[PDB]
């Protein structure tokens, strides 16, 4: 989607403590949004373990079943490294895989 | 008093100092302009 | 995915936490979640079991920190009911502090 949070007011920069201001929220139709407003001095003390969208895609990429940036030793190695299985009626089929994780590089 | 200063009794102290607040839930059901719903939340600030 | 209102807390304060329950397509799913809160040496002190069905994949919950507590790093661990071996985790700290009034950047 595309959730954006911005100021509703266009003037009165640095408002007074306790002042009413308008929070403007643009986002996808039908979505439910959760909020929290934190002093930044908490984050100056401890900014670890903050969740973000980039870490979400990082967790998904760590859950990927493909292990190689393409190609392969043969047609079977192409599918097996990509994360696919193939089996034909003539007999040609992919290599057997019994491990969930990717093989580790020599490094 | 008559002097050029705010008297002490009507000085109103700031006291709402929590660090984290605005633990609210809202649903985007406003009219979608290009598929985007524009929600206006008028909210109190703290001290 | 677990969001906390702060990354670090005081003894005698409240921890607000929302758990977002999504499937593999990152879309909200309604399942039963088992959540546990563990001490610095790994002792579960509070545990929950709740389903997010008809709540749009959001579990807002709360818990109060006692003043009798061991300061250090505290861990929240969570897993679905139908997948107990896949454990998710995020951390926070408990300390005796007041917030500073300024930030220091070392560049
Ligand atoms: C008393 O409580 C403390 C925590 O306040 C615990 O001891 C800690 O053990 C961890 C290792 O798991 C160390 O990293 C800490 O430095 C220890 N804290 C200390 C020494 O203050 C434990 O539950 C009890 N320890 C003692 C010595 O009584």
């Amino acid at each position: 989607g595309s959730l954006v949070v911005k100021s509703g007011q266009s003037e009165d920069r640095q408002p007074v403590p306790g002042q009413q201001m308008t929070l403007k929220i643009e986002g996808d139709h039908g979505a439910r949004v959760v909020l929290v407003a934190v002093d930044k001095g908490v984050f100056v003390l401890n900014k670890k373990n903050k969740l973000t969208q980039s870490k979400i895609w990082d967790v998904v990429e760590k859950a990927d079943i493909g292990c190689t940036p393409g190609s392969g030793k043969d047609y079977a190695g192409v599918f097996s490294d990509a994360g696919l299985t193939f089996t034909s009626s003539s007999g040609q089929q992919t290599a057997q895989r019994a491990e969930l994780q990717c093989p580790q590089p020599a490094a | 008093l008559d002097e050029d200063i705010i008297a002490e009794e009507n000085i109103v102290s700031r006291s709402e100092f929590p660090e984290s607040w605005l633990w609210n839930v809202e649903d985007l059901k406003e009219p979608p302009k290009n598929g985007i719903s524009t929600k206006l939340m008028n909210i109190f600030l703290k001290d | 995915f677990i969001q906390t209102d702060k990354t670090i807390y005081t003894p005698g304060s409240t921890v607000l936490y929302r758990i977002f329950t999504v499937n593999h397509k990152l879309l909200p799913v309604g399942r039963t979640v088992m959540v546990n809160i563990e001490n610095p040496e790994g002792i579960p002190v509070k545990q929950d079991s709740l389903s997010s069905q008809n709540q749009l994949g959001v579990l807002p919950l709360s818990w109060d920190i006692p003043e009798l507590v061991n300061m250090g790093q505290w861990k929240i661990r969570a897993y679905y009911e139908n997948s107990p071996q896949q454990v998710f985790s995020t951390e926070f700290e408990v300390k005796e502090y007041v917030l500073p009034s300024f930030e220091v950047i070392v560049e």
